């Protein structure tokens, strides 16, 4: 049960760093542009069963665009994103959804606003409404705060599965083994542990 | 493995081995997949793999292979089709022509290879881009003809058509110059009224749903740009609004389609035309209630199943009739005989205002202010919509979304984490709809909300969401009623919430109503201003909350107490009667009781309303009395604190004694934020041992720092210090921008200061120095600039230069400091520009270094900064006139400006800018051709006009930055361009016009005679 | 589920994050609720940790008696500290944890429950 997702929107908009956050939980700082397309396996368990994503992300920066909508073959979903602290990636909106329907041309597909963390917002909510005519489904989200940060994911997972009362469910937790530590290389982790005692934690000014 | 063979030209193609490679990418899975998709990028890329193209699509069996081929065919198309020979150009069109008609006449194919043939369709669109119609002037004709041969072919030329209608009307703006969009729209216009007719034969004549479907999505398109009369004086609305609404097929783009035709804005005096839009609404109108659902349908629970495309309908039934009732209803509204579908109208919107889905409530929401907005001016209006206007006053109320204040949410009611700006707006329209629902009709809205609220008394509706709903709706109007009936109007909801509260004991309960109680009161300010006997027990409950062990009770009570405090303060400075004293007394001398529980950000929140009451005394000798009371407790803790850091200077260790710091000179922020520049005698309190502090703090961190290493910066410990040095620095900043006595802060506040922050700063090290330093500098300047010339200087000797190497490296590091820079750099250049006439030669060039820094940035902070420097520094050094500095500034700087700005115009990675930038260059340009430079600018034949120097270099500049233009398009670019320097508008068209031309090859260069 | 023959020791909210030594740096690994579970059958007290909306699970292991919590250079209310075998992502890999929480009071806390469930598991 798994199904193909396909990721678009300008350059820096935030589609790497929303997909790793919800790969492995991190929030990725650092701006480095994805060449081509990055295709990883996202799953989620529902109360009906397992939902399994291969999310293509792809490139926003067109020197970096590769296949471009070569990419968007036989996608069963998408996600458009753009950053609400720059107008011209929501400007740009309806360029990428013009190039995704061309080739996708009935499938579920959220945009989604990212950055709502920043203050300085600029692309106001009153102004987006480009989702309505197109059926679009919208959120405001934030990567780095998680803001509305599983919601495309549920509403596609709906779209896709059928079923409107899909909802995300506890993975069950088995029995963790009981190892005991390696004296051989106990002498060792003194070092891979100093070093990470004394490498500061990211962000101590957040409340958690 | 041997996956990169193709990407060998040497030998011919080995189709089977791409095939293989394309099945792996999307197929495959993992490592493998990686290495497939780098190796399709770079056989994507190779300048010759168009050649290979053909061969792709005439031997290959896997259709994505094909695709592949296709998009290297439109990249060669769209960027490099006039570089071939003509032969190239006639064999690539002959080959992707005949591939269509192939797809299309063998069925099998046609059905199950839908995207390859779109592509291809696409494909050949681009092709007409380039050649049609100057070399293919019988395409729409062979078109036309070719579409009765087979339905397939037929169906086919609908989607080419649609492609190409959407290339020149849709998204041409961008892709195409001026003049070449103008060329092929009227192209398109010329030759419409032969597609109309293959259009309006194929919907009458009615093959099957296929076609159909495909002929009226290109009718969409065209619906965007046609002349009217294609629409009305045909029969084209009868079919729509009947036929093509009674299949589902064809209903939901038919519905799209009168969406469109209803959003012109109709030749408003023929009576014929009218008749033809009201009539096209009814024929609609009546399909969905005979074939779709009845007015009385419960869409809520429709668009919940979900079931097949319902929610897309509903959506675009939302979109249909918002879109006609809000350009037309008033067609619908005097006509006796159109009323039933006037108001069946609306009740389906009322049906659809009942779906759970925010988005679609939204566009709801929106056509309902539309309404209630036309029907608070509107004479003799509001009567007919009487009924609808009462059902929405029910949806509206109970679905208020829960607003900024109210901190208590149910996850067991508990507190808020983060701010729903998403549901900021949305709130923000409900009670501008029920606002002015108010105003139409005052009775059915109170009788609404209180019978409501007399049924949660009952217990007969209680739930947490009944009680919520109703009471942001009732706070949500106020100022809607006369004081009269508010009066007692908030009379009977207090009573009857005060009872509710008694009743309810939960903890979760109390919570519950607690914030509702608080909400509302908080929102009824001209209430309270007028029962202070009410105001001072709403006061006095609100200090009982900040004890509350529920933690959103007491944040919120804190919220509410300084809300109040900012509307109804006078009533807390004066002596009412029968009062002992004003209640800022009271307030003041039990604070630290009232506030023993609150976290310090709350304690800060308090002292800050505090000071809002303060400032309403103008009594300066009361006034700084009531300061004086206000600072007691923070003003103690302070001269103990320095009395025992002067003596011996190491207590100071104490993370104890540095949080206790930073509190108190957060209290003084807070304080400050409120009263101004009335602050003024508490700040004098404290400034001299507050620099002291600040040079003692700095000592220390320094001191760890080379004891621990940079790392001591991330430490508790160092951590604190700095807060300390920040909140200082924020408080001088709060003051400063809000002092009315300037000559106070020059002769006292500046020097001290300066004294103590700059030379700090210069001389730590990077990591430790604090940009909040650059912020506090620029309100200096800002304020008070004109009058510290001297000051200025020391500012930009201790911060510029070492500020810039920090931030000169890349465009990541150190981003607070590249903001605040930029900030301070403007705001010296606008304010004390002579102080950038001092600096010396080798520092001004790195002055102007700095701004073109600025310009390659992609944060907009920056960028938009830089932009602004550099223009303004043009008007800077313009209006020094004819004189050496002016005359050495173009010698050496006017070139590198220009070029700079080109460089960021044109290389596609600044595309947010382009208005600054344009309008810079447009400035410099204009310099030379107004002669407002008196020296040559350059080093070429003597007695050479600027102007003609200025072609020249341009000329040079852009011929070897972009060698693939001609001669000629570079000529008549800057031919153009210059003559439009005093016109910013055509300006801009032209360079829009030159990035156009940039990305391709063979750009005609009579394209800039557009204007 | 898989969590209802057990019970809730301690239940904290946190932040989770893993030691990349490779890149040398701290990597968000989840935020939600730490719950400390003791096995109804086994009396052995494990870690759990899900993810706040996705429910996910970012920690599962034994509190081992041969941990110890330390601090970070950087924080005064997170731990960090070695474990040998988490099975939030799967196979039981290795890991240098740090936890951090919304005040030194929290993760003060945690501490004394962390020491006490490693006597507990000490049986
Ligand atoms: N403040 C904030 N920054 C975010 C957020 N999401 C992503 N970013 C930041 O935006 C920058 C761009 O990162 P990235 O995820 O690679 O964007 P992208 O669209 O995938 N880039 P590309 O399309 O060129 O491959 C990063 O610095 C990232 O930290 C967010 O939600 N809030
Ligand atoms: C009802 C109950 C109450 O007074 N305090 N709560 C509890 C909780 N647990 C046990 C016992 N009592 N209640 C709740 N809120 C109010 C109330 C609030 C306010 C406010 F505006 F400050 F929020 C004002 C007033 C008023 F009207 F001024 F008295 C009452 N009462
Ligand atoms: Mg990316």
């Amino acid at each position: 049960v798994q199904f193909k997702l396909v990721l678009v929107g300008d350059g820096g908009t935030g589609k790497t760093t929303f997909v790793k956050r919800h790969l492995t939980g991190e929030f990725e700082k650092k701006y480095v542009a994805t060449l081509g397309v990055e295709v990883h396996p996202l799953v989620f368990h529902t109360n009906r069963g397992p939902i399994k994503f291969n999310v293509w992300d792809t490139a926003g920066q067109e020197k970096f665009g590769g296949l471009r909508d070569g990419y968007y073959i036989q996608a069963q979903c998408a996600i458009i994103m753009f950053d609400v602290t720059s107008r011209v990636t929501y400007k740009n909106v309806p360029n990428w959804h013009r190039d995704l329907v061309r080739v996708c041309e009935n499938i579920p597909i959220v945009l989604c606003g990212n950055k709502v963390d920043i203050k300085d917002r600029k692309v106001k909510a009153k102004s987006i409404v480009f989702h309505r005519k197109k059926n679009l489904q919208y959120y405001d989200i934030s990567a780095k705060s998680n803001y509305n940060f599983e919601k495309p994911f549920l509403w596609l997972a709906r779209k896709l599965i059928g079923d409107p009362n899909l909802e995300f469910v506890a993975m069950p937790a088995l029995a963790p083994p009981e190892v005991v530590m390696d004296p051989a290389l106990a002498a060792q982790y003194e070092h891979d542990l100093e070093v990470a005692q004394t490498t500061a934690l990211p962000d101590e000014d957040d409340d958690l | 493995g041997s996956m990169e063979g193709i990407l060998d030209f040497s030998n011919d193609l080995d189709i089977a081995l791409l095939d293989q490679v394309v099945s792996t990418f999307y197929q495959g899975s993992g490592v493998q997949q990686k290495q497939a998709q780098e190796i399709l990028t770079k056989f994507q890329d190779n300048p010759d793999a168009w050649q290979k193209a053909d061969q792709i699509l005439q031997f290959s069996t896997n259709p994505q292979s094909k695709f592949i081929a296709l998009s290297i065919l439109d990249k060669l198309i769209t960027r490099k089709w006039k570089l071939l020979p003509n032969d190239h150009r006639i064999g690539i069109r002959n080959f992707v022509v005949g591939m269509i008609i192939s797809m299309c006449q063998d069925d099998e194919v046609f059905k199950t290879q839908k995207n390859l043939i779109n592509k291809s369709d696409l494909t050949l669109v681009q092709i007409l881009k380039q050649e049609w119609p100057q070399n293919w002037p019988e395409f729409i004709p062979e078109l036309i003809g070719s579409s009765s041969s087979s339905v397939n072919v037929c169906e086919n030329n609908m989607i080419v058509l649609k492609l190409l209608s959407e290339e020149v009307f849709d998204f041409s703006a961008e892709q195409m110059t001026q003049a070449k969009a103008l060329h092929l729209k009227n192209s398109m216009s010329k030759e419409f009224e032969q597609i109309f007719k293959l259009c309006f034969q194929v919907l009458e004549q009615g093959s099957s749903s296929s076609l159909i479907v495909a002929t009226l999505e290109s009718l969409l398109r065209y619906l965007h740009w046609i002349p009217y009369r294609y629409i009305y004086e045909t029969n084209i609305l009868e079919l729509l609004s009947t036929k093509f609404m009674t299949s589902p097929d064809t209903r939901a783009i038919t519905l799209k389609c009168l969406t469109e035709v209803s959003n012109l804005k109709i030749p408003q005096d023929n009576d014929l035309i009218k008749r033809q839009t009201v009539l096209f609404f009814q024929n609609t109108l009546q399909q969905i209630a005979t074939s779709v659902m009845p007015v009385t349908a419960d869409l809520k629970a429709t668009y919940a199943n979900a079931n097949g495309n319902d929610q897309s309908f509903l959506q675009d039934l939302a979109m249909f009739l918002t879109t006609y009732l809000a350009r037309n209803r008033a067609l619908l509204e005097s006509d006796e005989s159109l009323r039933e579908l006037l108001l069946n109208a609306h009740q389906y919107l009322i049906q659809l205002s009942k779906i759970e889905e925010r988005e679609l409530f939204k566009t709801t929401l929106d056509y309902w202010h539309n309404l209630v907005a036309d029907l608070f001016y509107e004479p003799l209006k509001k009567h007919i919509y009487e009924e609808i206007c009462s059902q929405l006053r029910l949806v509206i109320i109970e679905n208020m979304v829960r607003p900024e204040e109210v901190l208590v949410v149910e996850n067991e009611i508990v507190r808020e984490f983060v701010k729903e700006s998403d549901t900021i707006q949305l709130y923000k329209s409900e009670r501008e709809v029920l606002v002015y629902l108010t105003h139409l009709n005052v009775i059915d809205t109170e009788e609404i909300m209180i019978s409501k609220l007399a049924r949660q008394i009952d217990g007969s509706e209680w739930s947490w969401h009944n009680i919520n709903t109703l009471s942001w709706a009732i706070g949500s109007i106020s100022g809607t009623m006369s004081e009269d009936t508010e009066k007692r109007f908030v009379v009977t909801v207090i009573k009857d919430l005060l009872g509710l509260c008694e009743q309810k004991r939960g903890k979760d309960n109390k919570a519950v109503v607690a914030s509702d109680i608080m909400y509302v009161v908080g929102q009824y300010p001209r209430f309270l201003k007028a029962h202070w006997n009410f105001l001072r027990t709403v006061i006095l409950k609100l200090f009982k909350f900040m004890h509350e062990t529920h933690e959103g009770v007491q944040d919120m009570a804190c919220d509410t107490f300084i809300k109040i405090v900012q509307k109804c303060k006078y009533h807390f400075v004066i002596q009412q009667p029968r009062e002992s004293e004003p209640f800022i007394q009271t307030i003041i001398r039990d604070i630290q009781k009232t506030t023993a529980d609150l976290q310090p950000q709350q304690v800060h929140t308090f002292y800050k309303a505090c000071g809002i009451i303060i400032s309403e005394e103008r009594s300066v000798a009361e006034r700084n009395r009531l300061l004086s009371d206000l600072m007691q407790l923070p003003n103690m803790a302070w001269d103990t604190i320095v009395e025992q850091s002067t003596a011996n200077p190491t207590l100071l260790l104490d993370s104890e004694t540095v949080k206790i710091i930073a509190n108190i000179i957060k209290t003084n922020v807070a304080v400050c934020t409120s009263m101004g520049a009335d602050f003024y005698p508490q700040l004098g309190h404290i400034y001299y041992n507050m620099l002291q502090l600040y040079r003692a703090v700095s000592s220390m961190i320094s001191a760890q720092v080379a004891a621990e290493g940079l790392i001591a910066t991330k430490t508790p410990k160092v951590r604190g210090l700095r807060t300390i040095k920040k909140e200082i620095l924020k408080l001088v900043e709060t003051y400063i921008s809000k002092a009315r006595n300037l000559d106070d802060v020059v002769k006292v506040l500046v020097e001290p200061l300066l004294n103590a922050v700059l030379e700090d700063y210069m001389n730590n090290v990077p990591d430790a120095r604090d940009a909040e330093v650059l912020n506090c500098m620029t309100t200096v300047v800002e304020k008070v600039g004109h009058m510290i010339p001297q000051g200025v200087i020391l500012i930009l000797q201790s911060v510029f230069e070492c500020t810039l190497d920090m931030i000169n490296k890349d465009f990541t590091e150190y981003p607070e400091h590249r903001v605040e820079f930029y900030k301070l750099l403007k705001v010296i250049n606008e304010k004390s520009f002579a102080a950038f006439l001092e600096l010396p030669p080798a520092a001004f060039k790195l002055f102007v270094d700095a701004i073109c820094w600025a310009f390659k940035h992609n944060n907009r902070d920056v960028e938009v900064n830089g932009l602004q420097i550099a223009l303004d520094l043009v008007k800077n050094i313009e209006r020094m006139g004819n004189v050496p500095f002016a005359n050495e500034f173009h010698k050496n700087y006017f070139f590198i400006f220009v070029s700079e700005t080109f460089f960021v115009l044109t290389d596609s990675d600044h595309k947010s800018g382009f208005s600054k930038q344009a309008l810079l260059l447009m400035k410099l340009i204009s310099l030379v051709y107004d002669n407002k430079i008196s020296v040559p600018l350059y080093q070429v034949p003597q007695g050479t006009s600027n102007q003609v120097y200025l072609s020249q270099y341009l000329a040079n500049m852009l011929s070897n930055a972009f060698p693939h233009l001609t001669s000629e398009q570079i000529a008549s670019f800057l031919s153009a361009l210059t003559k439009q320097c005093k016109d910013l508008v055509v300006f801009k068209g032209t360079l829009r016009d030159f990035l156009v031309q940039i990305k391709e090859v063979g750009g005609d260069p009579t394209d800039y005679l557009f204007a | 589920t898989m969590e209802e023959d057990e019970e809730v020791l301690y239940k904290v909210r946190a932040k989770l994050f893993r030691f990349d030594a490779d890149a040398k740096e701290w990597k968000e690994r989840g935020t939600g609720d730490c719950k400390f579970l003791k096995n109804k059958k086994t009396n052995k007290v494990r870690i759990l940790m899900r993810r706040d909306k996705t429910l996910k699970i970012c920690a599962n292991h034994i509190i081992a008696p041969e941990y110890t919590l330390k601090p970070n250079v950087g924080s005064d209310r997170s731990w960090v500290y070695a474990c040998t075998a988490d099975i939030a992502e799967g196979e039981a890999e290795a890991f240098t944890f740090a936890i951090r929480f919304g005040s030194k009071e929290n993760a003060d806390k945690f501490k004394e429950e962390f020491e006490k469930a490693q006597e507990i598991n000490k049986k």
